[PDB]
């Protein structure tokens, strides 16, 4: 495969259903054996699939009440690098509940990054 | 202190093969072998002071237990209550 | 794909075989610390369809005993918004147990809602 | 799809391979904070078929040991009304055990009930 | 399907690769609230394959040592009416391992039995 | 079947990708209440392959850490006879970890034994 | 097959998306019934593909938190000998996390090795 094939196929997939989104960086930093969050925002031109069937897990504690879901997928160009992290989150406000990149699998064509697919935690 | 106690059991047991840390040995090690485990440091008084624990984990290739008691026996034998001199921390 | 496709294919889908409804609606409003519930009511035409083969699953502990399975889904039109959430509910009653409507997908064209499909859990 | 269509394929179905069945009907109504069982039966010729391969549970403690599979499926017509429930049962008496219904989908065509595809059981 | 072509195939089924099999039955009977066995013994020819891709499971522990496996299937024709229950089983002596009947489907047409489908744990 | 094509199918296979092995045998044998164990060696030139994806387990507590896979299976001709079992254990000294015979299913034709069809783990 | 086309199929197949990566080996070796680090690099031309479709899985503890997937995979030529075991490891740099090879499976034909399929975790 040829990179510039690559580029224009993920350009036109967000190109036929995409959506603006921010997604909002929280990037946690060692010091002093603890952690200092630096938060940083970012926007990107989007794609948003469905890559899994499963059922909305739920988890209620004294802590709280959450449910959250891993159906969807996503798309996103080379446009901006992303890293997600045992340290890292990237997430960003989805109308229908907020949305947490879970996973990011990088499109890379002979060592040349052209795109990432990947995999959110819908949290309602 | 480990290491006393391993080369105590390694030079006055000869039936044994090898004397290991807790997750040493893989599936092919030689049997009988045995394992060192240490346990807790509890205070236990002004007399005691501080008693340390220690077990020693005998294993066997499982052709009967009367194996396994004659090792248990011979393990007794050496350990208990004979001082041990552990030459690494020269103590 | 363009939005009329499928504003046809969901209205001609719910057509072929629906069913009136009355999801009524209880969300919950944090007010000091506790909530507080308010609950409305909605009616649309939606065709049920399988979606899953699963087991009906019985809880059965102290409090009571309801079963329930998660196998029906749903697909509703745009013609009213849902929101499903841990803190907001929506169920509705065939006469063959109470439904609750577990999680919807919401089916999006360049970024407009045009139906939503959804998945059910029959609670006998 | 017509309805009579789908009468016609599963009464024709059911002639494939009928069995004579009598399903024993016990209601549990809340009585006073308890339950007030009223047994009742009732008959049905039906098909009954493998829908799932499983493997044969058993259950051996101190009340009894009982072993079920949960492989059968059924087919009834809409002659008769069925509603297996939380408080509902419905077993009948198969030469090769017991045989009692988990699970009923009933097959609705427009709104207009057309016969239940069902699961079972096969305790023994 | 008629009878007799059910008949057919499953006659000729076992006769592409037959083995004579000795069922050892030992049926439990309840007296005086505990069991009285009576063993009984069978012989049929029945045909053995593989239904599963399943995994040897191991269970160890002060009463024993035994590994079994679920890969067998088997199927036997209507010349001998066989049962396994809770307090019923079947078994015979294959030379790799002893074969016990987990659990029997019966091949029944119109009513009328023409053989049996079964499944097998190979106990080591 | 006729079984020589069994027989020419199973030593063609075998031939088209042979690995000499010494599959060692030790058969604990019950005397007085425990196991005496004879040691025994045999050679078969024999195909290895892939029959399953799986992940590698890893055991680590204080007995030793060993880390096992399931993922390859073997096909051996019927010039020896083996038999793994609860008691008994085959198992060969293959470079990339030990391999050992966890289960075998002998490819029988008419009742006449020509070749076993084996899994293996390769106990790293 | 000739181990010819099978050695030409790897070398392209690496060659169609290489990734130049400096493996580093830590042998862990018996002294005195504890182990001995033996720490050594090596560098090989690469290709790293997707094998699976797995959920990253997150381990925090008061040791530590670390997410790891099993999601992808490696191919890699025969120029260089690789061993991985109990007592042994080999991992790399890759920019998106850093990665562990689980696991190797040796492509060999007719007793002769001719390169590695292998499984990664990408320990992020």
């Amino acid at each position: 495969i040829n990179i510039d094939r690559r580029r224009k196929d993920i350009i036109r997939t967000i190109n036929i259903n995409p959506t603006n989104i921010t997604i909002t960086s929280i990037k946690k930093t060692e010091i002093d054996g603890a952690f200092e969050e630096t938060e940083t925002e970012i926007k990107c031109v989007v794609r948003i699939f469905n890559e899994k069937t499963a059922e909305k897990q739920i988890s209620s504690e004294k802590q709280g009440t959450f449910s959250s879901i891993r159906t969807y997928g996503m798309l996103v160009s080379n446009d901006v690098i992303l890293e997600v992290n045992s340290r890292d989150s990237l997430e960003f406000e989805c109308i229908y509940g907020r949305m947490k990149i879970v996973n990011i699998y990088p499109q890379i064509v002979k060592g040349e990054l052209c795109g990432y697919q990947c995999s959110l935690e819908r949290i309602d | 202190m480990r290491a006393g106690i391993r080369k105590a059991l390694i030079d006055n047991i000869k039936e044994l093969k090898g004397c290991y840390e807790p997750n040493v040995p893989n599936k092919d090690t030689k049997k009988p072998y045995m394992v060192v485990v240490q346990g807790q440091d509890n205070d236990h008084g002004e007399t005691i002071g501080f008693e340390r624990s220690i077990e020693v984990w005998i294993y066997e290739g499982r052709t009967t237990f009367k194996k396994l008691d004659k090792l248990t026996k011979q393990v007794v034998e050496v350990l208990d209550m004979n001082t041990i001199v552990d030459e690494s921390e020269n103590e």
